[PDB]
């Protein structure tokens, strides 16, 4: 019924390891960028 | 220390950086099917062709 | 022209102003990530799409065979065959978290934003229909066979629009065809759709999770919003493929593996998961015409949510009630799915009418309610 | 000191001084189009 | 007796906006009348009511909140833009009747 049992499996195990390791890193570098607002301060100066 | 190294060196230029990526990923790939088709193949073991093949290649009829 | 070729080129202007130097709303959350996702897929549809028709043929006597033939013997049909299936449901997924945080964040004030989405979840949908029965298997068949069976319940027009969409007298080669070149049609039908929608999108700019001018706090698209994005399309993208690559058939039903065949009705004809909760809604009305309209509106109700709005303010995240009420019909929805996978039979037919009537009623009466009893405890 | 300087010595020493580094910035006044560090620290690099 | 008040102040904790240091009229959503509002606001109160969005929004961001001691209290909470806005209603309803005569 489905010749290609093996090599799909084969295949979803390539798929999680990239995954994995890609997920990871693009994790840190979304939370690279946006450091710059997360940690971000502000103050409301009038001029009174 | 290889930090400075790899950003002075790889990827400080942005032509370097790329060309680093394309070398990178070649030797990425070759290595990462390699590994994977050896864990998957291990987690396998006499099940495959690859296996059982010799017991028909060469030695009947 | 200007300084930087972006701004001035006629289409640079058109990639820079809606992806990059496109204003954002620096808190808009992860529910804002389906947008780009809807579209990702769409895009993905169309090309695994687009790679499959081009092994498949589309006739009755090799309908089953070609699909066959193209995952046994075309490289990696196999594969696409697998995503594109798969694709549909990663899809829906998508599309019905893009509606729930539209509902949820009152996006939907974005009239036209919003009805342009719906023109969109019916074009899609219609598409999943026609591109369910290709295949040509049991289920395939008698999908086709009970939906379209349903508009000669429709008066005088009725047995007429029937036998002119079948082109013939039951669903048959002249039905195949057609659907397959409708199939192959109105992907695009629905990307060019998407542009208008994120055109008046574009008009209003994106809403965000408070509810309350974001003019005081806008970001550039890129960086934020680019990686912002991409990360949501990994981490989606994940199981997706996990699902589609170790579980194939987790979610498609088996009578579908044997070929459609007039001669036999199958025991329990049901849709994919994502028409479930409307196949409950349907069978919910015993009167084939009214379960029609009853499954009618459980879509078209979607074009009067703007007109529904009483609250004073935008989002429900400052209205507990609203909230509570929401994931009620969230859940009221998971029960008509569940219903919708289940025979004709009490218990089932009876709880079926009720989320039914509940479905309605908590869009109709409760929410627009509510919203007005929410004003007065704010004292407004 | 200056008759020493050529082309190729200026850059680089803007290079070893403005390439890729993390600059510093002070915006006064109706400076809402100005935006972003990110974009900015990106205008530190290619050409 | 009391009930409604129970009520209310319930509600409003209820709500939490409070706990991003908005008051209850900055979180109304800004349909025309509000808009008119707001343009009638006097200078002080509109930059200290822009403050404390831009103050949530930032907040919203990060994903987090203001500390339990800075909460905006359900009868601290001054509605700046109500009186301004019933007026603005007032004004459009009259002319709204008036165009029918
Ligand atoms: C329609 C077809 C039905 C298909 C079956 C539906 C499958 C049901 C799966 C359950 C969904 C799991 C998601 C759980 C999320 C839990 C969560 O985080 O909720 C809290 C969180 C907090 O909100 P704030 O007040 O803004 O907080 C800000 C302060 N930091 O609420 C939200 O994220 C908002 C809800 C948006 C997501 C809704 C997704 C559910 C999908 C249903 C579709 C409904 C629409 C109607 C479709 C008609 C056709
Ligand atoms: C396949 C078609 C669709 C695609 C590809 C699509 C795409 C997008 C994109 C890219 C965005 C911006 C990012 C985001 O907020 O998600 C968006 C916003 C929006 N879409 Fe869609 N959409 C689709 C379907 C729909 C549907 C079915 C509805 C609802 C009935 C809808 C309602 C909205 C609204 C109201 C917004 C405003 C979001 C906000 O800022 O609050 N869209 N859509
Ligand atoms: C809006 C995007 C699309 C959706 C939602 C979609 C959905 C579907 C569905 C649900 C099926 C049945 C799959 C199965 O379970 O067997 C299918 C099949 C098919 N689709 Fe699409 N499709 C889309 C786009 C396309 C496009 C643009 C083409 C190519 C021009 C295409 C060509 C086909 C073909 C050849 C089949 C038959 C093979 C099969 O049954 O898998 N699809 N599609
Ligand atoms: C051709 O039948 N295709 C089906 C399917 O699930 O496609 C994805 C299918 C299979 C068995 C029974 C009913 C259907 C289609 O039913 C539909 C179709 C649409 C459009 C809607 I709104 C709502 C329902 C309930
Ligand atoms: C069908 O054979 C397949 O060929 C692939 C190489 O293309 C291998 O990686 C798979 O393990 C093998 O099953």
């Amino acid at each position: 019924a489905e010749p290609e049992h093996d090599q799909r499996k084969r295949m979803g195990l390539k798929m999680l390891l990239i995954s994995a390791l890609l997920t990871s890193l693009l994790y840190y570098m979304k939370r690279h960028k946006w450091s710059v607002l997360k940690s971000r301060k502000m103050a409301y100066r009038p001029p009174k | 220390a290889l930090l400075r190294q790899a950003y002075s060196a790889l990827f400080r230029r942005t032509s370097t950086f790329a060309l680093t990526v394309v070398l990178g990923a070649v030797l990425f790939e070759r290595a990462f099917d390699q590994g994977a088709d050896a864990i998957f193949e291990h987690l396998n073991e006499g099940k495959l062709w690859k296996h059982i093949k010799h017991k028909y290649e060469a030695s009947e009829e | 022209m200007a300084p930087n070729i972006r701004k001035s080129h006629p289409l640079l202007k058109m990639i820079n102003n809606s992806l990059i130097d496109l204003p954002a709303p620096s808190n808009i959350s992860a529910w804002w990530n389906f947008g780009s996702l809807l579209a990702v897929c769409l895009m993905t549809q169309i090309l695994t799409g687009l790679l499959l028709a081009m092994h498949y043929t589309a006739d009755t006597s090799l309908a089953f065979s070609s699909v066959a033939h193209t995952c046994r013997n075309v490289q990696y049909g196999w594969l696409i065959r697998n995503l594109h299936a798969n694709g549909a449901s990663f899809f829906f997924i998508c599309i019905f978290l893009h509606i729930g945080r539209g509902l949820y964040y009152g996006s939907y004030l974005y009239k036209e934003t919003w009805n342009t989405g719906v023109i969109l979840l019916l074009t899609l949908m219609a598409t999943a229909f026609v591109g369910y029965v290709l295949p040509w298997g049991q289920m395939s068949f008698w999908g086709a066979t009970v939906i379209t069976n349903l508009f000669s319940a429709i008066p005088y027009i009725g047995h007429t629009l029937v036998e002119w969409a079948w082109g013939g007298f039951s669903v048959d080669n002249p039905t195949l065809t057609r659907f397959f070149a409708l199939h192959f049609l109105l992907p695009f039908a629905i990307a060019g759709i998407t542009i208008i929608h994120l055109t008046f999108l574009h008009e209003s700019g994106s809403n965000n999770p408070l509810g309350i001018s974001s003019d005081s706090d806008k970001i550039p698209f890129h960086p934020y919003y680019s990686f912002k994005d991409i990360l949501g399309l990994t981490l989606m993208l994940t199981p997706f493929l996990t699902l589609a690559l170790f579980s194939p058939n987790l979610l498609g039903d088996p009578e579908n593996f044997t070929p459609a065949n007039p001669l036999v009705t199958p025991p329990h004809i049901k849709p994919e998961w994502y028409f479930l909760f409307a196949y409950a809604i349907l069978r919910s009305i015993p009167n084939k015409l009214g379960g029609v309209l009853a499954l009618a509106a459980s879509v078209l109700i979607l074009f009067l949510i703007p007109f529904l709005h009483k609250s004073k303010q935008r989002t429900m995240t400052f209205r507990p009630l609203s909230q509570t009420l929401f994931w009620l019909l969230v859940a009221n929805l998971l029960i008509l799915t569940w219903i919708g996978s289940q025979p004709v039979e009490h218990p089932f037919i009876i709880i079926g009418q009720m989320a039914s009537l509940s479905y309605f009623t908590i869009l109709l009466i409760l929410f627009p309610t509510i919203g007005t009893l929410e004003n007065k405890m704010l004292n407004y | 000191r200056i008759s020493a300087v050529d082309a190729r010595m200026v850059r680089d020493v803007c290079s070893k001084y403005i390439y890729d580094k993390c600059p510093a910035l002070a915006a006064v006044g109706p400076i809402e189009q100005l935006l972003d560090y990110n974009r900015i620290r990106s205008g530190m690099y290619w050409i | 007796g009391r009930l409604m008040d129970r009520i209310r102040k319930w509600y409003y904790n209820a709500a939490g906006f409070n706990k991003y240091g908005l008051m209850r009229d900055d979180t109304l959503y800004e349909d025309d009348d509000v808009k008119e509002a707001l343009k009638r606001l006097p200078e002080d109160l509109y930059n200290e009511r822009m403050f404390r969005i831009k103050r949530a929004l930032d907040l919203s961001l990060k994903h987090r909140i203001l500390p339990k001691e800075q909460w905006v209290k359900y009868e601290e909470d001054k509605p700046y833009l109500e009186p301004y806005l019933k007026e603005v209603i007032r004004e459009r309803l009259e002319r709204e009747a008036w165009n029918k005569k």
